[PDB]
């Protein structure tokens, strides 16, 4: 999630243009979730064409 | 004289930046350069920026 990135997750998995000059909040902290009982509800979408 | 196959860097993770290219990055392609001076070695890993 930064300008100039070309990773698959950048556009293939999840589309997010790198030219944004505003504010995008994508943090990474389990904290509240703490789901140890198979937290597979959140899909990945790896297969992109 | 190779297929190039610019399917790395954006692949996997970690790696380093480029700062040494032209315009429209993507899988580079288009311009296919002239040489590939492939240098290999192992560093401490903490420096990186050195
Ligand atoms: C680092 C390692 O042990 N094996 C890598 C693999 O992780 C990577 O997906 C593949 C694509 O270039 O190249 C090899």
């Amino acid at each position: 999630i930064a300008p100039g990135q070309t990773g698959k997750i950048a556009d293939y998995n999840y589309k997010l243009p790198d030219d944004f000059t505003g504010c995008v909040i994508a943090w990474n902290s389990n904290n509240l979730d703490s789901k140890v009982g198979g937290n597979y509800n959140y899909l990945y979408r790896l297969f992109r064409k | 004289n190779c297929v190039a196959d610019y399917s790395v860097l954006y692949n996997s993770a970690s790696f380093s930046t480029f700062k040494c290219y032209g315009v429209s990055p993507t899988k580079l392609n288009d311009l296919c350069f002239t040489n590939v001076y492939a240098d290999s070695f192992v560093i401490r890993g903490d420096e990186v920026r050195q």
